[PDB]
């Protein structure tokens, strides 16, 4: 109304996990 | 590899009794399109049957099932792995080629598949069958702790992950898993720098995984009101140097630019953030990070009609339905009739899963008042709605009392409830006033229908 | 500005009705972010595409970044920086139909913008709000470019 | 093993629960559901067909929980509006409205004697309201974070509760005292129910494992691998031979309670299913969710 | 034991951690460091 909706904007940055590909003998 | 491809295109057309030509074809195509290696294994599987009645060696069936593991043919790769197990067990005289290691790799992919086939019991038992015969193996000991990490990050996962590191401290996979344990609880914000700088010695250098994990734990320290204290500006410049270094040594890494856009947005350049993120977006858009970072700009520029879809698209993943952090980003500057009443529905979908948060209970109130001041000030609107509006306003005022008693807050004290509570204490008098309007309008429609009914009686 | 629409798309089919003309083919596509459907004729002779190709399609009102709204005549001799300099395939045309899911009472949720690039038809189709930039008999540019990902 | 009836567009908004009868007191043939569009539709499964019988309104916020009383043809519905309104399937009228303020209102738990109603509180306790009274009779003093699930036993001998951190609180509804506390999970327990014999207790956490504990000695009988998403709703077959599991993956697996094996799976729901419940005999399995489509699964 | 060198010598790792970080394509920093340096001169 008076002011906008409260929100904690934070431009996050993640990291992926270990792929663990099947071993191609 | 270019010479091997151009040589393989010469043996593929001609047929000088090709027997192993299709094996060397698929042995290059595993990094390139995954259908090409599959087409070569299909024909290489049948070309080994015309010379004699000879069963297919397990090494080809194991790899053809390995390709289908990454695909949606999980059941068919499972039959390939079962048949690779049955065939490698038959190799009682292949002690030079070590049939035993072939069954080990086939069972490893098979438990990797069972973990992915909604069956962690069979994956645990298959992975323990490798532990019981060879405890000097690392992936079977690392994949067991991941299965228990679903139930909680404090079970045998946090213990198995450190036990693997003592047997092999030069394993970048096992050591990078360590820093991933401290990411559940971010209380180790500043203190994680030490444990992330363990394998930063030159013998491991360069490692992009760790250098970017440093920039991530350094970016998490932003979003603080102490920027005028010349404290967060140095943090921006430090992380920017980390990213510039991993940029000069790797121009094609996406994550370097990922954080660069985050800092440039923290500097106040939303107009020039789109450009940086474009390069990232173009490459692979199918990363959880981008659907969010990109979405903030659109909502920033009063473009909800491109922001609302990107949030939805993130949620298309088979991981959840109603996340809190998304819907927080959803309501920013919403004022519209489709952006207010509907915004209530998504907020309630979020609170259904965990109501213990203070901000959902707060926002639900804010929106409620928004809607009410939009019917109880200038309106002069529908009759039924006036009845409903005071109901909503009562609920809102009940919540204003309930919120105030709560100890912990959103890292910001909620003492400011006074102007919102004042803004329902007056709106109760607006509900008591505008219900008279209701009646006036009531009599108006009654006299309109009667003065119309008499015209119909004339006909 | 003057960016009437943008998304990434992929080629779902090159000409699934079966190649009806030699230098031109009916690309069928869906968009990555706005989940728009698209049908688009391209000069498959000077600009070839296969299935599963990705391209950034930017439907524009003008070519010039400042949005100065050029006239509609050909002038090759021009210094002014264009949008075409960062694209591979650029076309000019008219939106000749706009069509939608309007009811008698309530508004539309989905639009099909139809445009003719001098004969080479295109139907871009999906969320009405993402298509609010289009108005029938306005002039328009295509500005597509293949993503090497 | 398939789908009999296919109710397209069963609501305007997403359905969050489903309730169905098991006795012969005009409950097994009527289907009571509660969705977010504030329509408590009373569907009458008559002529092997899902027909609307009553359309009850009045809830401010969307319905969070719907259940049918065992020894009684009436029903009730809770929501987050702190207004738990009791209903009747004999006339489609409102009985009363328990003002469970200010916000403290969660899923319901009919007693088998149909005399008490349990409702979660944000303080961690389990408030036991009275069906014909509406006032807070007695409340269990087991604080913590929040009660995410409460369930009554078919013969009424035990009671469990799902916390936010995987803490089963086995209460005693015959004396009102905490007896065991099973903590084999750390994921927020979504829902749970009791076996027809009150011997097994399934727990639907957010780890995708169906950890079926025991109640007589408070011990784990075996870890069953459920789905890959979070098991939302879980019910037992009346004849005590199988049990269904609703996850958040558009996946309706029907696991075995004796062998712990999936005996059939349904994939007709385009979205995630939210509520599952058996019939009076255990053949028709009703299912709801965000698809707003009530499917009737027959497994003779 | 020899079971370690029996498997680490024949297997193939097509994807690892650092693979995930780079694009599959050819996205150099000439189009990235250009704007990164342009933003610093205006300040």
């Amino acid at each position: 109304e008076r002011s906008g909706v409260v929100c904690r904007v934070k431009y996050c940055n993640s990291l992926p996990d270990i792929p663990f590909d099947p071993k191609f003998i | 590899r270019d010479i091997a491809k151009g040589h393989l295109k010469k043996v593929t057309e001609q047929y000088p009794d090709d027997v192993e030509a299709w094996i060397e074809l698929a042995q290059i195509l595993e990094q390139t399109d995954i259908q090409g290696a599959l087409s070569a294994y299909g024909t290489a599987t049948r070309i080994l049957q015309e010379k004699v009645q000879a069963d297919v060696p397990p090494e080809i069936l194991n790899n053809v099932g390995a390709l289908h593991f990454r695909l949606g043919n999980l059941g068919e790769a499972k039959k390939y792995f079962l048949a690779s197990l049955d065939r490698a067990k038959a190799e009682a005289e292949h002690d030079e080629h070590y049939y035993n290691a072939i069954s080990v790799t086939t069972s490893y992919n098979l438990a990797r598949l069972y973990e992915a086939m909604c069956e962690f019991h069979e994956a645990e038992k298959l992975y323990k069958n490798i532990l019981r015969e060879h405890p000097n193996y690392v992936d079977c000991y690392l994949r067991l702790g991941a299965m228990a990490r679903d139930k909680g990050n404090f079970y045998e996962a946090s213990d198995w992950f450190k036990e693997a590191l003592q047997i092999n401290q030069d394993h970048p996979d096992a050591w990078s898993l360590i820093g991933n344990l401290h990411l559940a609880k971010q209380e180790w914000g500043p203190g994680q720098k030490k444990f992330e700088r363990i394998l930063k010695q030159p013998s491991t250098q360069s490692d992009t995984y760790s250098m970017l994990a440093l920039g991530n734990v350094w970016l998490q320290t932003l979003h603080q009101p102490t920027r005028d204290r010349e404290k967060e500006k140095r943090h921006q410049d430090r992380a920017l140097a980390i990213y510039k270094q991993v940029l000069r040594n790797d121009a094609k890494n996406l994550y370097a630019a990922n954080g660069i856009g985050a800092v440039l947005a923290h500097k106040g350049y939303f107009r020039e953030a789109r450009d940086v993120f474009a390069q990232v977006r173009e490459a692979t858009a199918d990363i959880s990070d981008v659907w969010l970072n990109l979405a903030h700009i659109y909502v920033e520029q009063k473009q909800y009609i491109s922001a609302v879809q990107m949030y939805e698209n993130c949620l298309r993943k088979f991981y959840k339905h109603q996340n809190t952090e998304v819907v927080l980003y959803l309501a920013r500057a919403l004022f519209k009739c489709g952006k207010l009443q509907e915004c209530k529905q998504t907020l309630l979908k979020a609170r259904h899963v965990a109501p213990s948060d203070t901000v959902l209970m707060f926002n639900v109130a804010l929106v409620l008042q928004r809607l009410a001041t939009s019917v109880l000030k200038d309106e002069k609107s529908n009759l039924k709605e006036v009845l409903n509006a005071v109901k909503e306003l009562e609920l809102a005022h009940r919540y204003f009392s309930y919120l105030s008693k709560v100890g912990d807050k959103m890292r910001f004290d909620l003492a400011l409830a006074a102007t919102e509570a004042r803004q329902c204490s007056d709106l109760l008098s607006q509900a008591q006033y505008h219900v008279a309007r209701a009646r006036k309008q009531d009599e108006e429609e009654r006299e309109l229908r009667a003065k119309q009914e008499q015209e119909k009686e004339l006909l | 500005a003057g960016i009437l629409f943008e998304d990434i798309f992929d080629v779902k089919d090159i000409d699934p009705e079966g190649k009806k003309f030699d230098r031109v083919s009916r690309l069928h596509c869906e968009s990555e972010s706005f989940k728009m459907d698209l049908i688009l004729d391209v000069n498959i002779q000077i600009y070839p595409v296969d299935l599963g190709d990705k391209f950034r399609l930017v439907i524009a009102s003008t070519l010039y970044e400042d949005g100065t709204l050029d006239d509609g005549e050909y002038n090759p001799t021009d210094d002014r920086p264009s949008r075409a300099d960062q694209f591979e395939y650029v076309m000019y045309g008219k939106v000749y139909r706009i069509e939608g899911d309007e009811t008698s009472t309530e508004a539309a949720t989905r639009l099909s913008a139809y445009v003719s690039y001098g004969g080479l038809l295109m139907r871009l189709q999906g969320d009405a709000n993402n298509l609010h930039g289009f108005e029938v008999d306005s002039r328009v540019y295509l500005l597509m470019k293949k993503l090497a990902f | 093993y398939g789908i009999l009836f296919k109710q397209e567009q069963a609501h305007d908004d997403a359905i969050w629960s489903v309730a169905w009868g098991t006795n012969k007191k005009e409950n097994s043939e009527t289907v009571v559901t509660g969705s977010l569009d504030d329509l408590v539709k009373v569907w009458k499964w008559r002529d092997e067909r899902l027909d609307l019988q009553w359309s009850l309104e009045g809830h401010q916020l969307g319905v969070v929980s719907v259940d049918i009383s065992h020894t009684l043809p009436i029903a009730a519905s809770s929501s987050l509006d702190a207004h738990i309104r009791l209903w009747d399937l004999e006339n489609g009228k409102q009985i009363k409205s328990i003002d469970a303020g200010p916000v403290d209102a969660w899923t319901l738990a009919f007693s088998p004697d149909s005399q008490y109603l349990a409702t979660g509180t944000h303080v961690g306790k389990v408030n036991i309201f009275g069906v014909e009274s509406g006032k807070k009779e007695y409340s269990l003093d087991t604080r913590g974070k929040f009660i995410l699930s409460i369930a009554y036993s078919p013969d009424g001998k035990y009671l469990a509760s799902g916390a936010i951190d995987g803490i089963i609180n086995i209460f005693d509804i015959a004396t009102g005292k905490l007896l065991h506390t099973l903590e084999g999970h750390a994921m927020p327990i979504r829902s749970l129910t009791f076996s027809p014999d009150s011997q097994l207790l399934v727990t639907a956490s957010d780890d995708g494992y169906i950890k079926i504990y025991d109640v007589q000695h408070a011990n784990l009988a075996g870890t069953l691998s459920g789905h890959a998403s979070w098991v939302l709703n879980v019910a037992f077959c009346p004849d005590d031979t199988h049990f269904v599991s609703s996850s958040s993956d558009k996946s309706v697996k029907v696991w075995d309670v004796g062998t712990r094996t999936c005996v059939h799976t349904f994939f007709d729901h385009q979205d995630q299913v939210w509520g599952v419940k058996y019939n009076g005999n255990g053949s028709k399995i009703v299912s709801v969710g965000d698809d707003q489509e009530i499917h009737i699964y027959d497994c003779p | 034991v020899d079971v370690t060198r029996d498997i680490v010598s024949r297997e193939r790792v097509w994807r690892t951690r650092t693979t995930i970080l780079q694009s599959t394509g050819k996205n150099f920093s000439k189009n990235i460091f250009a704007i990164l340096q342009s933003v610093k001169a205006r300040e």
